[PDB]
């Protein structure tokens, strides 16, 4: 009757645990996680693994799960915003005493009644480089959801910026064909119908400011901006995520347990003694890890970096919807200094 | 995998046996000829235990008999592995440790007597060096004596001192170690042990370099193979199981051996004070005509 | 790709209608109410009361 | 994938009939701008020659 919420910080490997309270709260949280990875309580983005990112509203109750099990299994993701591209923070385990013989004197006769072990731990970590492997690889796999989603968000508006300014653009032409419209009716009657001369700047400006205006086409250093990130992101999912090489670790994997599978059931033991094979496995695991490990950060650096961009983007959107509605509502409310200004300068005979 | 990652002047071959976490390895320079091996420091070394690193290399510099394990200076390529600790640069030596020698089938009853006593005026001036520095080597097993060709015979030279204890800034350095076979019966209880330790590793091994087994209960695990010889008969220094498992000991050495009709007297007898259980009692005769005990006396009295 | 071109030019073209009907009822109504307050007072139109 | 073509040919004449549509009322709306501001100077000199 726990919670205990795995974390792995996708900045430094790590696989921190908190066994959270029936009442705390995720920003309570936080601060805790604060204290074991010095990820600034702000900048502590946790994705899970749909990819969805943390969640302000529900308190830390948000990690129990009651489905497949309930342990060893919902583990957060932790990400870092600050940091843009991630180094080597992360570290693994050793091999011990136990297993240092096996790689350091390599070819010993050692009894099998201690090969048993040696050889299991060996094994063990073998599989645990590969099973770890996947852990990282599924950060990864989180944090291009979230980049796929915020693409998604991003773009939506644009959607509805294009769509907002051609309101504007609309609006502009059904008014710059009613503003001149009265300079016309106006200029023929300024000695017949009506002629003031305090309007005459008056409505003379309501032209000109619709021409400091026009943001529809404004969009181009965002439309040509958006897409060329749009399709950037698709592009970069084109690209080996990195599990891609991880089958190839496996296959060592199988490799350790043939091993120690004929480490029991070969012809009679408590006996034998030999060991020079297992480094085989051993060694090569070691160069596979290290090789796609550092690999699927780099493959993550672009992923982790587009989001920036996109979230640097994601201001500039509001920026054009309230310039283009800006304008959208100056005008809209023009239509009376162009309409009902001329009822209120109508009555000058009306009375005489 | 010390990493390193600088560059790539020199580059080590394959590791060692014995040290820990990655110790030691053949560092050869793909450019020069220098294949001077160094050690690699384990992982996060504890805080405590970080004086016990930068201790070795200490004592370790202050050893410069060429008839053990040499401290070089350490190359170009100095820097600190994992966390802060410097290395441990030494000569290297391709003629494999001990214990080839040792399983060697041509050898499989006792090597021969050449390199039998070829090993005492060795391995016997180096445990005896050591001994002229405070510096004691309790854990001196087979598996840690190096032999390199010098020249055109075999020099058996003595290696690794991570567990060996001293005097100066650093008093011991491990209470326990591995699979123990080859040590005098005092760190077994942890009790105040003495100098002459050393004289029990030195001593069963030279027995063992002319039977070609252990001096008392061979393959047989020193938890067991210490109470069946907890007595062990005064001058005894041979005890196997008879083909009724029974328990037989003796004073004198087996057969066949290497060793001529000659030299065998003495043999025996110097054995004999080498594998006594008592600790302050082997070798008690200190004659002070030569400042050494009877042990070193019979020693140089037959090479 | 043909099709979908269209479209996008299609709710492109729409939202211009929509931002015009916007732009028109509420100038064709603004003047209803600048009118009915002057029925009486300055001219009173029955023709384009339709 | 053959069936797919006619079905977009099919309401490829669709597509003109929203653009003629939508942009029938864009002219009309757009040109009744006459009718909305027009018809106030029209209806002005009611009695600018009093
Ligand atoms: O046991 S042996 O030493 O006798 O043979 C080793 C093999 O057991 C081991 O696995 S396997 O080939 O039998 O399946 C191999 C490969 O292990 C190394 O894996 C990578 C490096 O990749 C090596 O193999 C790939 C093809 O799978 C090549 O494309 C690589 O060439 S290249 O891309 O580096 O130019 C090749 O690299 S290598 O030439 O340096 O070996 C790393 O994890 C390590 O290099 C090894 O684990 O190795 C022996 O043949
Ligand atoms: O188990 S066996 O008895 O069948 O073979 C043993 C070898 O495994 C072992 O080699 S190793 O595992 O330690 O690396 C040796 C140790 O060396 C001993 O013998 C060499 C001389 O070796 C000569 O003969 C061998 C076998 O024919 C050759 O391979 C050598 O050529 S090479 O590999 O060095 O290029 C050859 O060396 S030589 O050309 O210089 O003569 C001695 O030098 C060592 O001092 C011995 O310890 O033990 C068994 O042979
Ligand atoms: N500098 C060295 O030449 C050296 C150093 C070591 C060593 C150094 C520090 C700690 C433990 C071992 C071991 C061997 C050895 C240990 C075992 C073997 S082997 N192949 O197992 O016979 C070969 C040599 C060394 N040769």
């Amino acid at each position: 009757n726990l919670k205990i919420v795995h974390i792995l910080n996708m900045t430094s490997a790590k696989i921190i645990s908190f066994l959270l309270p029936p009442d705390e709260s995720l920003h309570s949280l936080q601060s805790r996680i604060e204290r074991e990875t010095g990820i600034n309580t702000g900048s502590q983005e946790l994705l899970s693994e749909t990819g969805i990112s943390l969640d302000p509203r529900k308190p830390a109750s948000q990690c129990v799960l009651d489905g497949v099990r309930g342990c060893d299994s919902y583990m957060v993701y932790l990400f870092d915003k600050s940091k843009t591209v991630y180094e080597g923070p992360f570290a693994s385990r050793s091999l011990s005493d136990c297993v240092n013989y096996i790689v350091q004197d390599s070819k010993i006769q050692l009894p099998i009644i201690q090969l048993r072990k040696v050889w299991a731990e060996a094994v063990h970590y073998v599989s645990g480089l590969k099973e770890d492997y996947s852990r990282l690889f599924q950060g990864q796999r989180a944090a291009m959801l979230s980049l796929l989603r915020y693409n998604a968000n991003l773009t939506k508006m644009k959607n509805t910026l294009i769509s907002a300014s051609q309101q504007l653009k609309a609006k502009l032409e059904f008014f710059h064909k009613s503003i001149q419209l009265d300079l016309e009716r106006y200029s023929e009657q300024m000695t017949y119908g009506i002629s003031s001369e305090k309007m005459l700047k008056a409505w003379k400006e309501m032209e000109e400011k619709a021409i400091h205006y026009a943001e529809v086409g404004v969009i181009g250093y965002l439309e040509d901006q958006i897409m060329s990130l749009h399709a950037e992101i698709m592009e970069l999912q084109k690209s080996p995520y990195g599990r891609r090489q991880g089958d190839l670790m496996e296959s060592l994997e199988q490799r350790a347990i043939d091993l120690y599978k004929q480490l029991k059931h070969r012809p009679s033991d408590h006996s034998y003694s030999d060991s020079t094979e297992m480094v085989k496995i051993i060694v090569h695991t070691v160069q596979s890890q290290d090789r796609v490990l550092k690999e699927l950060f780099g493959h993550l650096s672009k992923l982790l970096g587009c989001k920036q961009k996109i979230i640097d983007l994601l201001p500039k959107v509001e920026v054009a919807l309230s310039n283009i509605k800006e304008a959208d509502n100056t005008v809209m409310f023009m239509q009376g200094k162009r309409q009902k200004e001329i009822w209120h300068l109508l009555k000058i005979a009306c009375t005489q | 995998d010390p990493e390193f990652g600088a560059g790539g002047p020199w580059e080590m071959r394959e590791r060692l046996g014995t040290g820990g976490f990655g110790n030691v390895c053949l560092y050869q320079h793909r450019e020069l000829d220098l294949k001077i091996a160094i050690k690699s420091c384990r992982l996060e070394l504890s805080t405590k235990n970080r004086e016990r690193w930068c201790h070795e290399i200490q004592i370790m510099k202050k050893l410069n008999h060429a008839n053990v394990v040499k401290a070089c200076d350490v190359p170009e390529e100095l820097n600190i592995l994992i966390h802060d600790v410097p290395l441990l640069a030494m000569e290297y030596c391709s003629g494999g440790d001990l214990r080839k020698l040792l399983n060697k089938p041509e050898n499989c009853c006792g090597l021969k007597e050449s390199q039998i006593l070829s090993l005492l005026s060795d391995i016997g001036s180096g445990i005896r060096y050591l001994h002229e520095n405070k510096i004691i080597h309790r854990d001196l097993k087979p598996e840690n004596i190096v032999l390199q060709d010098v020249g055109g015979k075999i020099i058996h030279k003595i290696i690794d001192l991570g567990y060996a204890k001293d005097v100066d800034q650093g008093e011991l350095c491990t209470e326990f170690v591995g699979t123990l076979q080859y040590l005098a019966p005092e760190l077994f209880e942890n009790k105040p042990y003495t100098a002459t330790v050393d004289y029990w590793s030195f001593g069963t091994m030279v027995f063992e370099c002319i039977a070609g087994y252990r001096p008392f209960l061979h393959h047989l695990q020193p938890f067991t193979w210490h109470e069946k010889i907890k007595k062990k008969d005064p001058k005894c220094i041979f005890a196997c199981e008879e083909m009724s498992g029974e328990v037989r000991f003796s004073s004198h050495l087996p057969q066949p051996n290497s060793l001529c009709s000659l030299i065998v007297e003495p043999m025996e007898n110097w054995l004999q004070l080498m594998l006594n259980w008592d600790p302050q009692q082997r070798g008690g005769p200190v004659d002070l005509t030569l400042k050494q005990p009877r042990c070193f006396v019979l020693m140089d009295h037959i090479l």
